[PDB]
């Protein structure tokens, strides 16, 4: 299993930008991290099988994450973009090898993303 | 491929020729450096707003209004395939006005003289730009590879330059020759200057 | 001649293993309190019936060398009583394993209530009695016959109808109704595995019943795949009656001997499939 | 998030010596640990990062890391002598950097002086300099703090003077060398 993060490049401040998370037993959880190079990671979106989802204060109102069990794709939607939000951007899925195995956490490679041109 | 800047303070354009993204630091003397310029246009937390970061393809620092506090060196970290390389680094100075540096030459001590080595001095103090040219003439016969250099730091007070070049030979050498000189070359002079004495 | 001490050697060889390593887990099963769960219980009983139905090999066997039965008519009424009551122990111990596994997994609320070890032991005692229900009968009719040639020991009834009928009652009450029970359970714990993020909450507590459950679904299958040939060629054999032949005789002396090599490959199963097993039959054995 | 380098000191040309800083305040899987070299009197120079990649300092050095990153050199050379500097970054910073991205050491340390030097402790050699305002000041040679005025940044011969346009006294504190300039 690889986790496949894209969607990620140069926008201008205000722009959309769709991130990208490709998985390849179940997958139940699904997340996004960002994380700036003087600050710690704090969680922005969290997402499970059946579809609820949870936000951060400042991240609400512009960001929508939604799943595709289907695909076990996940995908997030970024709108108002400011400065602020330049970032390199993670995607965590927690999954299980086999039926019989335990939960197991997985890290995303992480895609860069700066509002800025 | 960034060498030295001066501006006053208040004064408003580094550049960094080249594709990857670069990083702008500042490291004052004696200190580690800090990062200010990230990704190419985006700023460090923490770092006040007159930094600012533009890329065509020669990445350019741009500082809106100077400080005395930001007055330091400035290093271009430029990534690349698997190794980051970083600038040569630019040097914002006090601008002042030109200054006429004074000569003196150091005949060897006795004590010296006594223990078998020659050292002849010629000081430069209190003297705008940096940049100087120094020359050891022997005999009305010009000399090199036998000197070493030391530039001060821009004085608190007058933000000047002091520099010194030191000839340092044998005893016989020394004793061989009787007419011993230094050269000295300035914007500010109209004529080289050369201080002169005997053996 | 070669063979007979070929099959005999075989016998003998599986025989010793099938004790020592029952033996065995019956121990590492009785060592420790934290080797007293509900599943450890039904694991005790099977070694149990293993190492009862394994003691009777070295008879078994030796009366291959001369085709006689000097031990006795007693110890003949011990092996053939025992021959049955090891196919219905274990049969219905495999089913109350799966069952429990079911009540563990898909209704965890009362899975701790009501699977208490004490519990077990009930339903292990209630798997004798029912397996006694069947076997007594092969106790009270099994008797030796003084034949011409010598004494062998055989079943006696009173006997084409009650005959028949012993088989289709084994077949019946403890083949296909225990494995469909194991299956029903099974398809529905399967389901629930998929269907539910986490069981008992705890990863490492879930892991351990994902595990341990795939433990008995493999000894459940071992189980089945040993002994489906002898079952199902005990009914054919008396269904269309197959005369004798060598080939017939060679498939019965497998099926025989795959049936009984059970008991011994089971301790492999506990072995290989079980990290608390690995270390104990380690730690003991040094 | 501190970062503090330590294991430096003096060496001899062609010996070997271990750094190593601690990470300390964050998580060390997601992040990489650098240093970076810079000689007395010259700019920043980066050397490795603890996925592992050398200047081209190639096969001589030696990076490794397992709450510390340990850097290992050998076959040291007479230019090797620098302050070196230990930053933190991003782990897959190689795949993060792009025409658009660029993490940047964030977070930097203190520095840790290497000197490699063939030699020991001299006695500081004092000198008057007589004046031929007349300049007049003690030259310091073949060595160190000075007190009596402009003092001249240290020189490396293959030496700093100090003039004052009076008793000049100068000490070495490694050698505890203790020592009036008239026309
Ligand atoms: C020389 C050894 N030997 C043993 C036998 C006969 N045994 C074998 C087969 C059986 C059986 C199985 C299914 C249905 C059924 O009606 C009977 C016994 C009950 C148990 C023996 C076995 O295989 O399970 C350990 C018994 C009659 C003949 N020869």
């Amino acid at each position: 299993r690889q986790l496949v993060e894209s969607g990620g490049g140069l926008v201008q401040p205000g722009g959309s930008l769709r991130l990208s998370c490709a998985a390849s037993f179940r997958l139940y959880d699904m997340g996004w991290f960002r994380q700036a190079p003087g600050k710690e990671r704090e969680g922005v979106a969290s997402i499970t099988s059946g579809g609820s989802t949870k936000y951060a204060d400042s991240v609400k109102g512009r960001f929508t994450i939604s799943r595709d069990n289907a695909k076990n794709t996940v995908y997030l939607q970024m709108n108002s973009l400011e400065p602020e939000d330049t970032a390199v951007y993670y995607c965590n899925a927690e999954y299980r090898t086999g039926i019989w195995e335990e939960l197991l956490d997985g890290w995303g490679k992480g895609t860069p993303v700066t509002v800025s041109s | 491929t960034q060498s030295s800047l001066s501006a006053s303070v208040g004064d408003r354009t580094i550049t960094c020729r080249a594709s990857s993204a670069v990083a702008w630091y500042q490291q004052k003397p004696g200190k580690a450096p800090k990062l200010l310029i990230y990704s190419a246009s985006s700023l460090y937390s923490g770092v006040p707003s007159r930094f600012s970061g533009s890329r065509g393809t020669d990445f350019t620092l741009t500082i809106s209004s100077l400080q005395p506090e930001d007055f330091a060196t400035y290093y271009c970290q430029q990534s690349s395939s698997s190794l980051i390389t970083f600038g040569q680094g630019t040097k914002v100075e006090i601008k002042r006005t030109v200054a006429a540096p004074s000569v003196f030459i150091f005949p060897p001590s006795d004590s010296q003289l006594k223990s078998g080595t020659a050292s002849v001095v010629c000081l430069l103090n209190n003297f705008y730009p940096r940049e100087a040219k120094v020359q050891w003439k022997v005999d009305n016969a010009l000399q090199s590879g036998n000197s070493q250099e030391s530039v001060t730091e821009q004085d608190s007070k007058d933000s000047t330059y002091s520099l010194s070049s030191t000839l340092t030979l044998s005893k016989a050498d020394y004793e061989k020759h009787k007419v011993y000189a230094c050269e000295v070359t300035h914007q500010g002079l109209s004529s080289p200057v050369t201080k002169s004495f005997n053996r | 001649m070669i063979t007979a001490i070929t099959i005999m050697a075989l016998y003998s060889i599986v025989c010793v293993v099938g004790l020592f390593g029952n033996f065995l887990v019956m121990y590492v099963i009785v060592r420790y309190t934290k080797m007293k769960t509900a599943t450890n219980i039904y694991i005790f009983n099977l070694a149990l019936a293993d190492a009862l139905a394994t003691s009777t090999l070295p008879f078994q066997s030796v009366n291959y060398l001369m085709g006689t039965w000097p031990f006795g008519t007693i110890l003949c009424k011990i092996v053939i009583s025992i021959d049955y009551y090891n196919m219905f122990t274990s049969i219905f111990t495999l089913c109350t394993m799966s069952v429990d596994r079911y009540i563990a997994v898909c209704h965890p609320v009362k899975a701790l209530d009501f699977r208490t070890p004490r519990n077990a032991k009930i339903i292990n005692v209630c798997n004798w009695i029912l397996s006694s229900a069947i076997g007594l009968p092969v106790m009270f009719m099994a008797t030796t016959k003084y034949r011409q040639g010598s004494i062998d020991c055989t079943l006696t009834f009173s006997t084409w109808y009650w005959e028949n009928l012993l088989k289709i009652c084994v077949f019946i009450f403890a083949f296909i109704m225990p494995v469909l029970i194991i299956t029903v359970c099974y398809g529905l714990m399967i389901l629930r595995l998929k269907s539910v993020r986490l069981l008992s909450g705890s990863r490492e507590k879930d892991r351990n019943l994902r595990r341990i459950t795939r433990m008995v679904l493999v000894v459940v299958a071992v189980f089945i795949v040993c002994w489906t040939p002898i079952h199902i060629y005990v009914i054919i054999k008396a269904l269309v009656t197959i005369p004798e032949t060598t080939f017939q005789t060679v498939s019965w002396h497998f099926c025989i001997a795959l049936g009984y090599t059970n008991s011994c490959l089971n301790p492999v199963l506990y072995a290989f499939l079980d990290e608390n097993f690995k270390r104990c039959f380690r730690e003991f054995c040094i | 998030v501190q970062l503090v380098e330590s294991g430096g000191g003096l060496v001899q040309p062609g010996g070997s010596l271990r750094l190593s800083c601690a990470a300390s305040g964050f998580n060390f899987s997601y992040y990489s640990i650098h240093w970076v070299r810079q000689a007395p009197g010259k700019g920043l120079e980066w050397v490795a990062y603890i996925y592992t990649s050398y200047a081209d300092v190639k096969g001589r050095f030696t990076i490794s890391a397992d709450n510390t990153a340990y850097l290992q050199m050998n076959s040291l050379r007479a230019e090797d002598t620098a302050v070196y500097y230990c930053a933190r970054g991003y782990q897959y910073w190689q795949y993060h950097a792009s025409w658009y991205w660029n993490g940047g050491l964030d977070y930097w340390g203190q520095g840790t002086l290497v000197t490699v030097s063939s030699a020991s402790t001299k006695g500081p050699s004092v000198f008057p300099l007589a004046p031929s305002t007349a300049a007049l000041g003690c030259l310091v040679k073949d060595y160190v703090t000075v007190s009596w005025v402009h003092t001249f940044p240290a020189v490396l011969q293959s030496s700093l003077s100090s003039v004052v346009t009076y008793i000049c006294n100068v000490n070495h504190k490694p050698s505890n060398t203790k020592v009036k300039v008239e026309p």
